C-alpha cells in the first residue's frame, strides 16, 4: 500500500521558516482522486489541518494558518512539502503528511499517514546529543540504557538494531533543570542469557544527527 | 469554525465490554465524519469515512453510525489493543478535529517486579549519579517510590516516568531516577528504592551498597 | 466570452484568472457571483511588486447565511476547498490599476454530473 514519510528539522528559531519533506512510496501524484495534506499535532491545540495539494498543484489552506504555510509538489520527485513562515512557540508540534480521499458522499479523508516529526521551536542555540550510561544488570533480569542530556526531543531507542523487542519499555523523556531531557529505556531478558547473549541499545537523535550504540554487561 | 465536541472525554471498560464514544458537530455536516484511532507514539489511523463505512483492514467490532450533527462511534467487544485515543473529524467546511476520548482498559490487579540500578562508573566522571528504579508491569498505575539514602527518606531530587498502558497486557511500567551530585553518591553506602502497590501485601524494598 | 469550469462533488476547485500587471500600478480586484440556484463576494487591493502583501477591502455574508465557506480570495484567483450546488453559478473577476485599465473575466461553473 502507499506510504509516507517525513523529514525535516526538529529545531527552529523563533521568526525562521519551518521547512518539511514528505516522501511518497508506492505510489504517486498525477491523479485528482488523490489530494496531499499536512496535518499537525500538539499537546494544547490537538490535531489541526493545515492543508492541501492537488496533482495539477492547486493548493487550498487552513485560514488559521494566515497564509504563513505554503505547500508545493514535486511530482518528479514523488514529494511534496511544508514550508511554515515567521514561526512562534506556538508552531510546535508533530506535523505529519498525509493522502486524503473524496467522493460525492464522503467528502475528504486521511486513509494513509506519515510517522509524524516533531519541530520544537525554540531560542536556544543548537541541539545537543545524548550521552548513553548502562544499566547493568543483577529466573528473569532486567538491563537498560539512561540517556541523557539531549535537546530537543525526541530520542528513538532500540535494542540489537531491532532484532530485540519483546519486553522493552522506553519510558517518556522528562525534562531537567539543566534545560535538557533525560529517558531510561529498560529490557527484561532470560538470566541465563546473561553470559551468553550481546545486549546493545541503539540511540538515534536526529535532531542533532547522532547516533549511540551501547553495549550493555554485568559489572565486574 | 465548525466545533467538534467529544463525550465522554475518557473511559475506563473491560476487555469485552460495548463501548459507545460520541461525537457532535456545532453545525450539520451530513455524512462527511471520519474516526481515528491514535495508538501510543503513532500517528492517527483511520477507522471509519462517511459516519459509517469502516475503512479496508479494520476490525469488525468498530462501528459508525450518524448523520447531520450527532454521531457515534461504537467498539462492539473491546480488545486490549483498542487502547487508544479515538478522534472524529468534519469535512463540511474548513477541515477540523474534535479533541479526543481516551480508551482505558480495566483489568486485574498486578504487582509491580522491582530493579534497582546504581550508577555507572562512567557517569561519575560528569560529577553526577543518577540512580535509577524500576516497576516493571504493574496494574493500577497508582503506587508510591520512596527513595533511602542510609536509611534517610530523600525528597526533592527524584523523577518518575510512566509508560501508557500496554497494547497487549494492559500493564504499566515505571522509572524513578534519584539524582544525586558525585560527592553526595561517595560519602553514603546504602541506596535502597521502596515500592507500595495495591498488588503487595507489604512494601517491596530494593537495594545495593557502595558510593 | 465564458471561461467554463467543470466542477465535481466534494472536489476543491479554483478560477484563475489571466491575471497581467505592471510593477507600481494600485490593483483593486472584485469577484462577484450570480447563483445559479451581481453578489459581490469580496474585494482586495495592492499595489503590485507569494510575496505580495494584499488588503482585503470588503466580504460578503452569502455563504454565511447558508452555513458555507466563502471563496478564498488571493490575487488574481478564487478557491472553494469544497464543491456543493451552492457554489455554481456564474463568476465574474475584475480589476483596476491607477494606470486607468479595467479588466474582466467571466467563469461559468457547472456540476459534471449535468450533461448537456
Amino acid at each position: 500500500q502507499v506510504q509516507l514519510q517525513e523529514s525535516g528539522p526538529g529545531l527552529v528559531k523563533p521568526s525562521q521558516t519551518l521547512s518539511l519533506t514528505c516522501t511518497v512510496s508506492g505510489g504517486s501524484i498525477s491523479s485528482n482522486d488523490y489530494y496531499w495534506t499536512w496535518i499537525r499535532q500538539s499537546p494544547g491545540k490537538g490535531l489541526e489541518w493545515i492543508g492541501f495539494i492537488s496533482y495539477n498543484g492547486d493548493t487550498y489552506y487552513n485560514p488559521s494558518l494566515k497564509r504563513r504555510g505554503t505547500i508545493s509538489v514535486d511530482t518528479s520527485k514523488i514529494q511534496f512539502s511544508l514550508r511554515l513562515s515567521s514561526v512562534t512557540a506556538a508552531d510546535t508540534a508533530v506535523y505529519y503528511c498525509a493522502r486524503v480521499r473524496t467522493s460525492s458522499t464522503t467528502s475528504y479523508y486521511f486513509d494513509y499517514w506519515g510517522q509524524g516529526t516533531l519541530v520544537t521551536v525554540s531560542s536556544a542555540a543548537s541541539t545537543k546529543g545524548p550521552s548513553v550510561f548502562p544499566l547493568a544488570p543483577s529466573g528473569t533480569a532486567a538491563l537498560g540504557c539512561l540517556v541523557k542530556d539531549y535537546f530537543p526531543e525526541p530520542v528513538t531507542v532500540s535494542w540489537n538494531s531491532g532484532a530485540l523487542t519483546s519486553g522493552v519499555h522506553t519510558f517518556p523523556a522528562v525534562l531537567q533543570s539543566s534545560g535538557l531531557y533525560s529517558l531510561s529505556s529498560v529490557v527484561t531478558v532470560p538470566s541465563s542469557s546473561l553470559g551468553t547473549q550481546t545486549y546493545i541499545c541503539n540511540v538515534n537523535h536526529k535532531p542533532s544527527n547522532t547516533k549511540v550504540d551501547k553495549r550493555v554487561e554485568p559489572k565486574s | 469554525d465548525i466545533q467538534m465536541t467529544q463525550s465522554p472525554s475518557s473511559l475506563s471498560a473491560s476487555v469485552g465490554d460495548r463501548v459507545t464514544i460520541t461525537c457532535r458537530a456545532s453545525q450539520g455536516i451530513r455524512n462527511y465524519l471520519n474516526w481515528y484511532q491514535q495508538k501510543p507514539g503513532k500517528a492517527p489511523m483511520l477507522l471509519i469515512y462517511g459516519a459509517s463505512s469502516l475503512q479496508n483492514g479494520v476490525p469488525s467490532r468498530f462501528s459508525g453510525s450518524g448523520s447531520g450533527t450527532e454521531f457515534t462511534l461504537t467498539i462492539s467487544s473491546l480488545q486490549p489493543e483498542d487502547f487508544a485515543t479515538y478522534y472524529c473529524q468534519q469535512s463540511y467546511r474548513t477541515l477540523t478535529f474534535g479533541p479526543g476520548t481516551k480508551v482505558d482498559i480495566k483489568r486485574t490487579v498486578a504487582a509491580p517486579s522491582v530493579f534497582i540500578f546504581p550508577p555507572s562508573d562512567e557517569q561519575l566522571k560528569s560529577g553526577t549519579a543518577s540512580v535509577v528504579c524500576l516497576l516493571n508491569n504493574f496494574y493500577p498505575r497508582e503506587a508510591k517510590v520512596q527513595w533511602k539514602v542510609d536509611n534517610a527518606l530523600q525528597s526533592g531530587n527524584s523523577q518518575e516516568s510512566v509508560t501508557e498502558q500496554d497494547s497487549k497486557d494492559s500493564t504499566y511500567s515505571l522509572s524513578s531516577t534519584l539524582t544525586l551530585s558525585k560527592a553526595d553518591y561517595e560519602k553514603h553506602k546504602v541506596y535502597a528504592c521502596e515500592v507500595t502497590h495495591q498488588g503487595l501485601s507489604s512494601p517491596v524494598t530494593k537495594s545495593f551498597n557502595r558510593g | 466570452r465564458l471561461i467554463e469550469v467543470s466542477v465535481e462533488e466534494n472536489h476543491p476547485f479554483t478560477l484563475r484568472a489571466p491575471i497581467q500587471r505592471i510593477y507600481g500600478v494600485r490593483y483593486t480586484e472584485t469577484w462577484s457571483f450570480l447563483p445559479s440556484l451581481e453578489d459581490q463576494l469580496a474585494e482586495i487591493s495592492y499595489r503590485f511588486q507569494a510575496d505580495q502583501p494584499w488588503i482585503v477591502v470588503n466580504t460578503s455574508t452569502l455563504f454565511d447565511e447558508l452555513e458555507l465557506d466563502p471563496p478564498e480570495i488571493e490575487p488574481g484567483v478564487l478557491k472553494v476547498l469544497r464543491t456543493e450546488k451552492q457554489y455554481l453559478g456564474v463568476y465574474i473577476w475584475n480589476m483596476r490599476g491607477s494606470d486607468g485599465t479595467s479588466t474582466y473575466a467571466t467563469f461559468l461553473v457547472t456540476w459534471k454530473g449535468d450533461e448537456k
